Formats: C-alpha cells, sequence, structure tokens
C-alpha cells in the first residue's frame, strides 16, 4: 500500500488557490490525514478522515472526496504557508505516508 | 498401622475409633483451607464400617466396593450396609509413582497413572506452562470399546493417606485435589504391597468434634 | 502538554541503540503510540506500533527482525529497542501520539497522530 | 470471649460482595467497589463498638 | 483562616491523624507507607487445562455520503461475541480456563467503544482476575434472571452513546477459573518473588503481603488461614516446602512526650523513624535519640 | 438552556362490533416528542430540563398515568430539583437503566 503525491513542488504567492492530490494507490473510503512540514519542525496535524480541520490550525483548508481521489486544497495562500505537507492513510495496521508536496515562496 | 494391631486396631460396637488411638496417618479432610491448631466440627468420615489390614494379612484383597463386596478380612465391628467412603493407608514416607489406580464406574472402568515419560500416555494434553523435566499424573477413561485420555496434575514427592468417596472425590494428605465422578469400586495396583498399603478403611460421614494440633 | 525524545546518534552496521521517548500532560497509559521515521530528503514510513494496554506489538515489512518496541506505564516511557543495522537506517525519528484515547483493557485501531515531540536523528 | 468474638466478625460479609476487601477491588471496578466496601467500613465498626 | 500545619513530618502526620493541634502524652498507633510499586506471585494447581476465549467485537459504520458530519451516531451497529449464534443458543464455556477480551474494531479517530459495568456483581474485565464460577454464560440476546452490561460509544470531550448491551448469566462456583491469557510458557502454577512485599493470588486468595520460605513441615493441605481467614502459608505441592505470609507495614507504636516523638517501639531490627539509636527488649526493639543516662 | 420533555399518551378503545369498555384497548400511539429513534435514546444536553405528561385520551371514563418502577426517582417528581450527570429518555429499551 502506497500513496504518490504529484506534483513535488510548487512555487505561489500570497492568495492563490493550490491544490494537491494524494492518490492512495486503492480505495480507503475516508480513512485519511494530512500535516503540515514548515522546513526544519517536526510534522504537525492539519486534516485528520480528510475532511476534519485541526483546531490548531486556522480554517483555511479544505479537502474532500470519494475513491483514491482523495486531494487537499488551500482557499487562499497567506505568506507564512511556504510548507511541505504529507498525506496518510489509517485504514491499516500497515500505514504508508506519501511522497510528499511543497508550496514555495514567490 | 504397623504394629500394635491397633495401628490396625478393632473398631468398637457401633463404629467408632477407640478413644486412644493416635491418629497415625490420618487425616482431617478439608474443602478449601486446613486448620493448624484448634478445634472443630465437621462431618468427617470416621464411622467405620469395618477395617481390615494388607500388610502382613497376605489377602492383597484384589478389589474392593462402596458396597461391602471385596472387603478384607476386617476385625472389631464390621457393618453389612454400604458405605460412601474408602480410605487407603500408606507407609512412612511411601509414594504412589510406581504403578496404577484402577477406579471403575456404572459407565466403564477409569484409569489414573502418573508418569513424567510421554512414551506411557500418548494423548498428553499439551499442559503448556509446566516445567518439563518432573513427574505429573493423568486419567484413563474408557467408554466399553473406546478409550480417552487427559493429564490431571501433580502428586507430592510424600503420600501418606488417599482417600475416595463414592460421588468421586479424591484426596491426598488430607486436601481434595480432583472430582472423578462416581464410582463403583477402587483398587490400588502398585508394587512392593504388604508394605505399600498399610490399612484400607470403609467408612461413612458422621458428626464429631476433633482436636487438631499441627494439622493432625 | 510535551513530548520529547532521546537515544539518536551513530553506530556500526549490526549494533544497538536505546532509542527513548518521554511524555507530561496527558494519560499515557492508555492512548496508542507509534514510532515513524524519515530518512534524509524522503518521504516519511511507518516502523513500529503499541496499543494502550502494550498487548500486542506491529512492525513494518524492511523492519521486521531488526527493531522492538515497548514501554513502561508506570513512569510514562516508551522505547525502541534496536538491533541489526543494515545500512539504511538513517533517517529521524519520531514517538508520534495516537488521538484516540483508548481503555485500559482493549486492543483497537490507530493511526492518526496529534502531536510530535523534537525528533531524534539517527545513522549508521 | 471478647477477643474471639472480635476475630469472628472479620469473616462476615455484611451482605457486601465478598468479606476480602482486596477481593472486591479484584473483582468490581472502582466506582463500583466503593459502594461494596463500604458495607464493611461500617460493619467492622460496629464490631469494634 | 487561623493557622495551619503541614502533614509533611512524622509528628505532624500524628497530629493530622488525630486531628488536633495538640496530642497528650501516651503511647500511638501508626503504620508505614506501602511501597506502590508492587510486583505479582502466582500459585496455581496444576489441572485438566482447556481454554476458550470470550471475544466481544465492537465496530460501527459511520455513514459516508452527502452529510459529513463527526459529532454524531454512526449508522449502524454489528455487536458479535465469536462463535455465538442466536439460532443455536447462548454460548459458554466448559472449558476449566477462559479469558475475555475487549476487541474495539472502530476505525474513527477521536472515537473509541467501552463497556460498562451495569448492574452486575462483576466487570467484563476483570474476570482475568481469578474469578471462580460454576456456571457463566454470554449472549447479546437477553437471559432471563441474568445481569446487563451496557455497550458505550465515546467521542472525546463531546457526549457518549450507547450502541448496545450484553447479558450474562453468573451462578458462582469453584469449577471454572478466568485467567489473563495462556501465557507463552511463563507458569502460572510457581511464580514468587520473596522478601518484597508483592500483591499475590496464592490457590485462588489474594492479598497483598511478603512471602518467606519456612521451617514447619505441615502435613495436611496446601493453604493455612488464620481465624479472620487472612492466608498465613501455604505449600508448593511439588517439593512440598512451607511458605509465610506476612504484611509488609504492620502496625508500630509511637512515645509522644511534650509534644514530641521521643521514641517508638518496632516489630524488627532497624533504626526507623529518624532515632539514631535501637536497643532490643524482651518482646520488641526499641528506638529512640537517647543514652540510657537518666534515673526518672 | 431549557429543554421539555413531553410524553403524550393516545389510545381508544377498537372502533367495531364490540362497544366494549371493561376489556382492553386496542391502538397505543404513544409518542416521546423528540424520539426520532434512529439517533439513540433521547439524552438532554441542556443545563435544565423538565418532564410533561400529556394524555389525548378522549374516551371518557378513561384516564392515562405513570408509575414509578424500580427507578430512583419519579417522572413528575424530576421537576423538584433532581440532580443528574447525564439523562436519556426512550420507548424501547436502555438497557442497564430503569422502567
Ligand atoms: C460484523 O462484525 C463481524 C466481526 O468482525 C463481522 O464478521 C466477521 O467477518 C469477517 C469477514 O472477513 C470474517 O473473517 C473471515 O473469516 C474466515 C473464517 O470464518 C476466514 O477464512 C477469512 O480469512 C476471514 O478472516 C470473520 O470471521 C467474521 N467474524 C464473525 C464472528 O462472524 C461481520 O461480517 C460484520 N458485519 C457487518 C454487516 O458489519
Ligand atoms: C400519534 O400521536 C401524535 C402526537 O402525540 C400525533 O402527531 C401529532 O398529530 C397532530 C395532528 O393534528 C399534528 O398537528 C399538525 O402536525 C404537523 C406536523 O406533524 C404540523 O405542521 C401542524 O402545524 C400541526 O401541528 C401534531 O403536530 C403531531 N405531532 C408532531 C410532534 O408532529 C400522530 O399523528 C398520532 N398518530 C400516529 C399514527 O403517530
Ligand atoms: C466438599 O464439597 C463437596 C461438594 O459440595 C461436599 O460434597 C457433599 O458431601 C456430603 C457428605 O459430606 C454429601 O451428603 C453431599 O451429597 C455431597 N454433595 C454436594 C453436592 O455437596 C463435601 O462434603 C465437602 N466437604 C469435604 C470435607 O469434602
Ligand atoms: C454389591 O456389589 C457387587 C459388586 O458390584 C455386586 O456384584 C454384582 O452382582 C451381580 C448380581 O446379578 C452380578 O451380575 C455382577 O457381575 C456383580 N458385579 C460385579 C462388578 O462384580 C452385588 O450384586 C452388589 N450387591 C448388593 C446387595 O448391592
Ligand atoms: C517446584 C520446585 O521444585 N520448588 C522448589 C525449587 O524451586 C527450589 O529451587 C528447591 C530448593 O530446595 O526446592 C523446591
Ligand atoms: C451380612 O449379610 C450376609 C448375608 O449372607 C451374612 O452372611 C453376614 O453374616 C451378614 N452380617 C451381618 C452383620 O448381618
Ligand atoms: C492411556 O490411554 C492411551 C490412549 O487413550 C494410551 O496411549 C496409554 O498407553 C494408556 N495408558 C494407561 C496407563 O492406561
Ligand atoms: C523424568 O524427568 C527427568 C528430568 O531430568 C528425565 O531425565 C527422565 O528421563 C524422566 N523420567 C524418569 C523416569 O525419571
Ligand atoms: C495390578 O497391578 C499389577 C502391577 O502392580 C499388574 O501387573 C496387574 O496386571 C494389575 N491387575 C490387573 C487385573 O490388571
Ligand atoms: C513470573 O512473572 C513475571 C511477571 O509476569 C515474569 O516476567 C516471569 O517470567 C515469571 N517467571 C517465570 C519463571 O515464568
Ligand atoms: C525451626 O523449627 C524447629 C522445630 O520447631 C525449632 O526447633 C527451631 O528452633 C526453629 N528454628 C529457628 C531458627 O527458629
Ligand atoms: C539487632 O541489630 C543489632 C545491630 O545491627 C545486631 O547486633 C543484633 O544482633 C540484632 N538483633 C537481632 C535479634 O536480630
Ligand atoms: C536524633 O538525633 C539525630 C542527631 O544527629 C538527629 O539527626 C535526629 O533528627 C534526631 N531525631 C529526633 C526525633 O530527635
Ligand atoms: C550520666 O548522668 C550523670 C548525671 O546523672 C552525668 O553527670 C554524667 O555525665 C552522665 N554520663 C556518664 C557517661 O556518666
Ligand atoms: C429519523 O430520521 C431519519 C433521517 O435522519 C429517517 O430516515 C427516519 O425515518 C426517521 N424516523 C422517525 C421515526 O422519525
Amino acid at each position: 500500500i502506497q500513496m504518490t503525491q504529484s506534483p513535488s513542488s510548487l512555487s505561489a504567492s500570497v492568495g492563490d488557490r493550490v491544490t494537491i492530490t494524494c492518490q492512495a494507490s486503492q480505495d480507503i473510503t475516508t480513512y485519511l490525514n494530512w500535516y503540515q512540514q514548515k522546513p526544519g519542525k517536526a510534522p504537525k496535524l492539519l486534516i485528520y478522515d480528510a475532511s476534519n480541520l485541526e483546531t490548531g490550525v486556522p480554517s483555511r483548508f479544505s479537502g474532500s472526496g470519494s475513491g483514491t481521489d482523495f486531494t487537499l486544497t488551500i482557499s487562499s495562500l497567506q505568506p507564512e504557508d511556504i510548507a511541505t505537507y504529507y498525506c496518510q492513510q489509517y485504514d491499516n495496521l500497515f500505514l504508508t505516508f506519501g511522497g510528499g508536496t511543497k508550496v514555495e515562496i514567490k | 498401622c504397623v504394629g500394635h494391631s491397633e495401628n490396625v486396631f478393632a473398631v468398637e460396637s457401633g463404629g467408632y475409633i477407640p478413644s486412644n488411638f493416635a491418629f497415625n496417618n490420618w487425616f482431617l479432610l478439608t474443602n478449601t483451607s486446613s486448620v493448624v491448631d484448634g478445634v472443630v466440627r465437621s462431618f468427617q468420615p470416621l464411622l467405620l464400617n469395618c477395617l481390615w489390614s494388607v500388610s502382613g494379612s497376605q489377602f492383597t484383597t484384589g478389589f474392593v466396593y462402596f458396597n461391602g463386596t471385596g472387603r478384607g478380612a476386617c476385625k472389631g465391628f464390621y457393618s453389612n450396609a454400604s458405605s460412601d467412603v474408602i480410605r487407603y493407608n500408606i507407609n512412612f514416607e511411601e509414594n504412589l509413582r510406581r504403578g496404577t489406580i484402577l477406579f471403575k464406574t456404572s459407565y466403564g472402568a477409569v484409569v489414573f497413572y502418573c508418569t513424567n515419560n510421554t512414551l506411557v500416555s500418548g494423548d498428553a494434553h499439551i499442559p503448556s506452562g509446566t516445567v518439563l523435566g518432573n513427574f505429573y499424573c493423568f486419567v484413563n477413561t474408557t467408554i466399553g470399546n473406546e478409550t480417552t485420555s487427559a493429564f490431571v496434575g501433580a502428586l507430592p514427592k510424600t503420600v501418606r493417606e488417599f482417600v475416595i468417596s463414592r460421588t468421586g472425590h479424591f484426596y491426598i494428605n488430607g486436601y481434595r485435589y480432583f472430582s472423578l465422578g462416581d464410582v463403583e469400586a477402587v483398587n490400588f495396583n502398585v508394587t512392593n504391597a504388604a508394605t505399600t498399603v498399610c490399612t484400607v478403611a470403609l467408612a461413612s460421614y458422621a458428626d464429631v468434634l476433633v482436636n487438631v494440633s499441627q494439622t493432625a | 502538554v510535551q513530548l520529547v525524545e532521546s537515544g539518536g546518534g551513530l553506530v556500526q552496521p549490526g549494533g544497538s541503540l536505546r532509542l527513548s521517548c518521554a511524555a507530561s500532560g496527558f494519560t499515557f497509559s492508555s492512548y496508542a503510540m507509534s514510532w515513524v521515521r524519515q530518512a534524509p530528503g524522503k518521504g516519511l514510513e511507518w516502523v513500529s506500533a503499541i496499543i494502550g494496554s502494550g498487548s500486542n506489538t506491529y512492525y513494518a515489512d524492511s523492519v521486521k527482525g531488526r527493531f522492538t518496541i515497548s514501554r513502561d506505564n508506570a513512569k510514562n516511557t516508551l522505547y525502541l529497542q534496536m538491533n541489526s543495522l543494515r545500512a539504511e537506517d538513517t533517517a529521524v525519528y519520531y514517538c508520534a501520539k495516537d488521538t484516540t484515547p483508548r481503555p485500559l483493557y482493549s486492543s483497537g485501531w490507530y493511526g492518526s497522530f496529534d502531536y510530535w515531540g523534537q525528533g531524534t536523528p539517527v545513522s549508521v | 470471649n471478647s477477643l474471639n468474638h472480635l476475630t469472628s466478625q472479620l469473616r462476615q460479609n455484611f451482605q457486601a460482595i465478598s468479606s476480602s476487601i482486596q477481593a472486591i477491588y479484584d473483582r468490581l471496578d472502582p466506582p463500583q467497589a466503593d459502594q461494596q466496601v463500604d458495607r464493611l467500613i461500617t460493619g467492622r465498626l460496629a464490631a469494634l463498638n | 483562616i487561623a493557622n495551619i500545619i503541614y502533614c509533611n513530618s512524622v509528628i505532624n502526620r500524628l497530629r493530622c491523624d488525630q486531628l488536633s493541634f495538640d496530642v497528650p502524652d501516651g503511647f500511638y498507633s501508626t503504620s508505614p507507607i506501602q511501597p506502590v510499586e508492587l510486583p505479582v506471585s502466582i500459585v496455581s494447581l496444576p489441572v485438566y487445562h482447556k481454554h476458550t476465549f470470550i471475544v466481544l467485537y465492537v465496530n460501527f459504520e459511520h455513514r459516508r455520503g452527502p452529510g459529513k458530519c463527526y459529532n454524531c451516531r454512526p449508522a449502524v451497529i454489528n455487536i458479535t461475541l465469536a462463535n455465538f449464534n442466536e439460532t443455536k443458543g447462548p454460548l459458554c464455556v466448559d472449558t476449566s480456563h477462559f479469558t475475555t477480551q475487549f476487541v474495539d474494531n472502530v476505525k474513527l479517530a477521536r472515537w473509541s467503544a467501552s463497556i460498562n459495568t451495569g448492574n452486575c456483581p462483576f466487570s467484563f474485565g476483570k474476570v482475568n482476575n481469578f474469578v471462580k464460577f460454576g456456571s457463566v454464560c454470554f449472549s447479546l440476546k437477553d437471559i432471563p434472571g441474568g445481569c446487563a452490561m451496557p455497550i458505550m460509544a465515546n467521542l472525546v470531550n463531546s457526549k457518549s452513546h450507547n450502541i448496545g448491551s450484553l447479558y450474562v448469566s453468573w451462578s458462582d462456583g469453584d469449577v471454572i477459573t478466568g485467567v489473563p491469557k495462556p501465557v507463552e510458557g511463563v507458569s502460572s502454577f510457581m511464580n514468587v518473588t520473596l522478601n518484597k512485599c508483592t500483591k499475590y493470588n496464592i490457590y485462588d486468595v489474594s492479598g497483598v503481603g511478603v512471602i518467606r520460605i519456612s521451617n514447619d513441615t505441615f502435613l495436611n493441605g496446601i493453604t493455612y488461614t488464620s481465624t479472620s481467614g487472612n492466608l498465613l502459608g501455604f505449600k508448593d505441592v511439588t517439593n512440598g516446602t512451607i511458605y509465610s505470609i506476612t504484611p509488609c507495614n504492620p502496625p508500630d507504636q509511637l512515645v509522644v512526650y511534650q509534644q514530641a516523638v521521643v521514641g517508638a517501639m518496632l516489630s524488627e531490627n532497624f533504626t526507623s523513624y529518624g532515632f539514631s539509636n535501637v536497643v532490643e527488649m524482651p518482646k520488641f526493639f526499641y528506638a529512640s535519640n537517647g543514652t540510657y543516662n537518666c534515673t526518672d
């Protein structure tokens, strides 16, 4: 079980609607989560069940899906975002994260 | 037992044990926990139908039933009805890990043996969590044209008395280890007889008040 | 809430390490836990897992036969007993804490983690 | 006789689940075992009285 | 608030327990603090041992669809009790040993499933503490005259929900016993620690005490008890050794004079309560800061 | 925050050839207000609550009532400032509770 995150890295400015698609290589149907990686920090939680905003983060993130097409998106990027994003599934005892993505200064 | 002809005594009229007998290797039967010192009242198998010796008797008794069939040459008062407890007596530091014990029920014969070598048992019940380098005992019931085996547990280095009830209760040194179900008869196949088994007593329950000291 | 790790360094292939982790501010004995790693400039992959009771442990396929996991519920400790490193164990480790609190006797599911410590890097 | 009467009061269940305080906590959860131990406490304080 | 006293010293502890700021001169009872890190000792009779697992499975399905709610109740709830079957009869145990394990297969995060005690004289998880039964049967369908165990589902810091039940019929007796698990070779027949206060369960009698070797040859029985019923000793039905059991903190007596603790009569041969001198009297040891340079 | 636990009791003696009284009635339309029944027993989640017992028993000579059962409290007496840590009501059994 794996998940492909593409594109690997994209540069974006303040206000754009950034998007990442986490291809979970198979259907899990709700068991997923997302994380925020500002460089040099331990990963922090962003989204769980692919739907629920972690209350330690502002509400400007969202994601949905049904199948393998589960996504994560930004409404309007705010300047301090410039971070890496990772997805994971929690269906199985053998849980495998994805390759990652980035939003970068511009 | 041994010497006196009283350690193998003559029971008085009515079935009472004489008031001067020292109760050497006669245990107080307990069911959860044993008393050390004190005075206790209990229903105990001490009313003797009739009591015979095996050591020095040359009879060996063959097989003993509850209803009086298979009695030895018992001395003193002898009652002629059915008992519900049979008591076998054992010598000084003698043990029973050198043979077999045969119970017989209305549903078939039931064997009881003990050996740590696995080639005697066959079906070994896989008793996990035990020390494989020492002895444990087993049971071998028969269904007539059929027979099954089971692991029962452990018996100590030293046995001093063995008591069996009509409803299957199985006591060693005063504690009930097993419950074998209803039985008709019992016989003690072990070698070096006439020394390993000292006396056999047919008895029934009665209300008694007992001095006990040092659990004896 | 506070989370911290300990025990990272540099050892020879096949050696041993006492990776450690400590926690404070929450009921340690009732939450599931899982060690997760990240090779330098690579993705994140699950390593090992443990439920609140500690009755069973779960291991990764490539990690099998090398590392084992345990805690001590008495004084809030958690470990990876490490053995038999090959070449590619170089990474940073995290004792990620599972969100769900579970009854102390139950064996239940797991796999979503709220808080991560400072991270502990190791190499072979 | 007074001491024997006092020591015999320790086998009383007092209609608690069991006469052993440790056995109650081995059988029941803390919010339920407290309501069972309280019977032994009240009964044995009566024995001392 | 007029004045306060911290219950930290030995004299203040006695004042706090006696619940008075002034304590008259005399001899007061006291018990040392029990150690909390307590090993476990188990002794049991080897018996006919077949073993079954009373496994309860709980998992409930959350409707994935239009309404993406999370703080609501799930759509469906299957509960199972392993080899149970409604059309053949209630399931229960004939083997001597058994264990109860609760499997919470709920997959959702920030979620859990639990079981309550209900009106039943024992908990589902506490059967693994060497409990006796004569016959006990479980069933997801009601058993008349039995006990009911409510099942729960809990969102963290949110209203909990009831999703089912579990009915148990019990008639306590000495035929079958619950154990935590069939262990991978570790014996449940003789595994004890010595000279350390431990929580024991020896021949199905449980408590806290200290186990020692003995000098007695008591022939009869395997468990020896006091009139109160407490366990004084036991025998290993192998070699036959006798062991003794004693509480790890027996009562002491403190001698108090002029609102200060001047001495202490101890059960054993040590310098307790901070005193630098201990002497042996005919029936107890006594510790104090005295020099025996006194006449009155 | 206030909640009304309103029990409704409506029943009728069967319309038909039997103009009976002393024998049992037939239709038992009891409704527990907000009880949608697919979302668990009605657990109150407001600071304050009160209970109402409304019957629409139109038949004369007939009356509706409730009985205490084994409950440590009564349906009509809960309004006397009785305290709970949680409370739920349901037409079907809520096993482990009181009836
Ligand atoms: C309600 O939950 C129960 C408990 O999990 C579900 O029953 C279980 O369903 C799985 C289906 O894979 C069974 O596992 C399979 O068992 C066979 C042997 O029977 C084995 O060959 C397969 O490899 C696999 O392990 C499991 O045994 C079964 N358990 C029981 C107690 O029936 C049930 O399907 C769930 N139903 C609904 C409608 O949610
Ligand atoms: C059983 O009894 C219940 C009440 O205990 C009956 O429900 C109630 O029926 C009346 C009929 O006049 C409803 O009045 C109207 O209802 C609609 C909504 O249902 C509303 O929009 C109207 O303004 C008006 O109030 C009454 O409200 C209704 N109760 C509820 C809570 O809706 C029911 O009809 C009886 N029969 C059966 C078979 O259930
Ligand atoms: C030990 O427990 C057994 C089982 O309860 C007792 O067996 C009873 O024994 C009496 C005679 O002592 C019989 O009349 C009963 O019929 C037996 N059956 C039952 C079901 O109780 C036995 O008495 C107990 N005591 C001892 C000392 O073994
Ligand atoms: C006492 O017990 C003996 C032994 O069980 C009984 O002996 C049986 O007697 C019948 C008589 O029809 C014989 O067919 C059996 O072969 C004997 N059985 C055994 C096992 O030897 C005896 O009948 C019993 N008597 C009383 C009065 O109870
Ligand atoms: C017992 O009955 C048999 C019947 O033959 C008899 O021989 C024996 O003497 C009887 N004993 C007594 C004491 O009645
Ligand atoms: C017990 O029976 C089994 C078969 O059930 C057999 O292998 C074994 O030899 C028997 N042993 C004795 C002592 O009867
Ligand atoms: C019993 O166990 C011992 C343990 O060392 C073993 O050597 C022996 O073969 C077994 N049999 C007998 C008869 O002692
Ligand atoms: C009784 O025991 C001996 C061994 O002590 C045995 O040889 C004999 O066969 C046994 N008796 C019967 C009837 O099997
Ligand atoms: C005794 O119990 C402890 C704790 O369960 C265990 O670690 C140890 O291995 C046991 N001893 C034996 C001899 O199995
Ligand atoms: C051990 O017991 C024996 C027999 O009662 C006794 O003589 C001896 O004094 C005891 N030993 C000790 C050291 O207490
Ligand atoms: C008590 O302790 C002292 C000093 O440690 C020692 O000399 C003395 O023999 C002990 N007495 C006993 C009865 O153990
Ligand atoms: C006893 O005297 C010693 C002398 O150093 C002192 O440390 C200790 O606190 C004194 N204790 C009491 C209770 O007087
Ligand atoms: C003992 O007491 C006397 C007074 O009663 C005192 O003078 C003396 O110094 C003390 N000490 C010794 C060692 O005699
Ligand atoms: C309760 O609500 C669900 C929809 O949420 C509906 O399907 C069901 O029929 C309702 N039942 C009742 C008795 O109102």
